């Protein structure tokens, strides 16, 4: 999920947004 | 830098780029 | 995200397992 | 019923399904 995806590694903002709404 | 987003950082993070569509939690 | 699939509308334990971690 | 997980359902629906893994936030 979010964790392993932004804290656990590195994320992009593309990846990121996709945790929006 | 460190490039990871955790705890806060990863709230804030979604407060910025979310911005008016909002986020969970 | 999460609040689309599952509050919005309907999501599956397949879907929601997907925003642990 | 309603089969919407809304904030603090949402909430309690991870902790319950996600279990030690944890989740956001």
């Amino acid at each position: 999920g979010i964790v392993e995806q932004c804290c656990t590694s590195i994320c992009s903002l593309y990846q990121l947004e996709n945790y929006c709404n | 830098v460190n490039q990871h987003l955790c705890g806060s950082h990863l709230v804030e993070a979604l407060y910025l780029v979310c911005g008016e569509r909002g986020f969970f939690h």
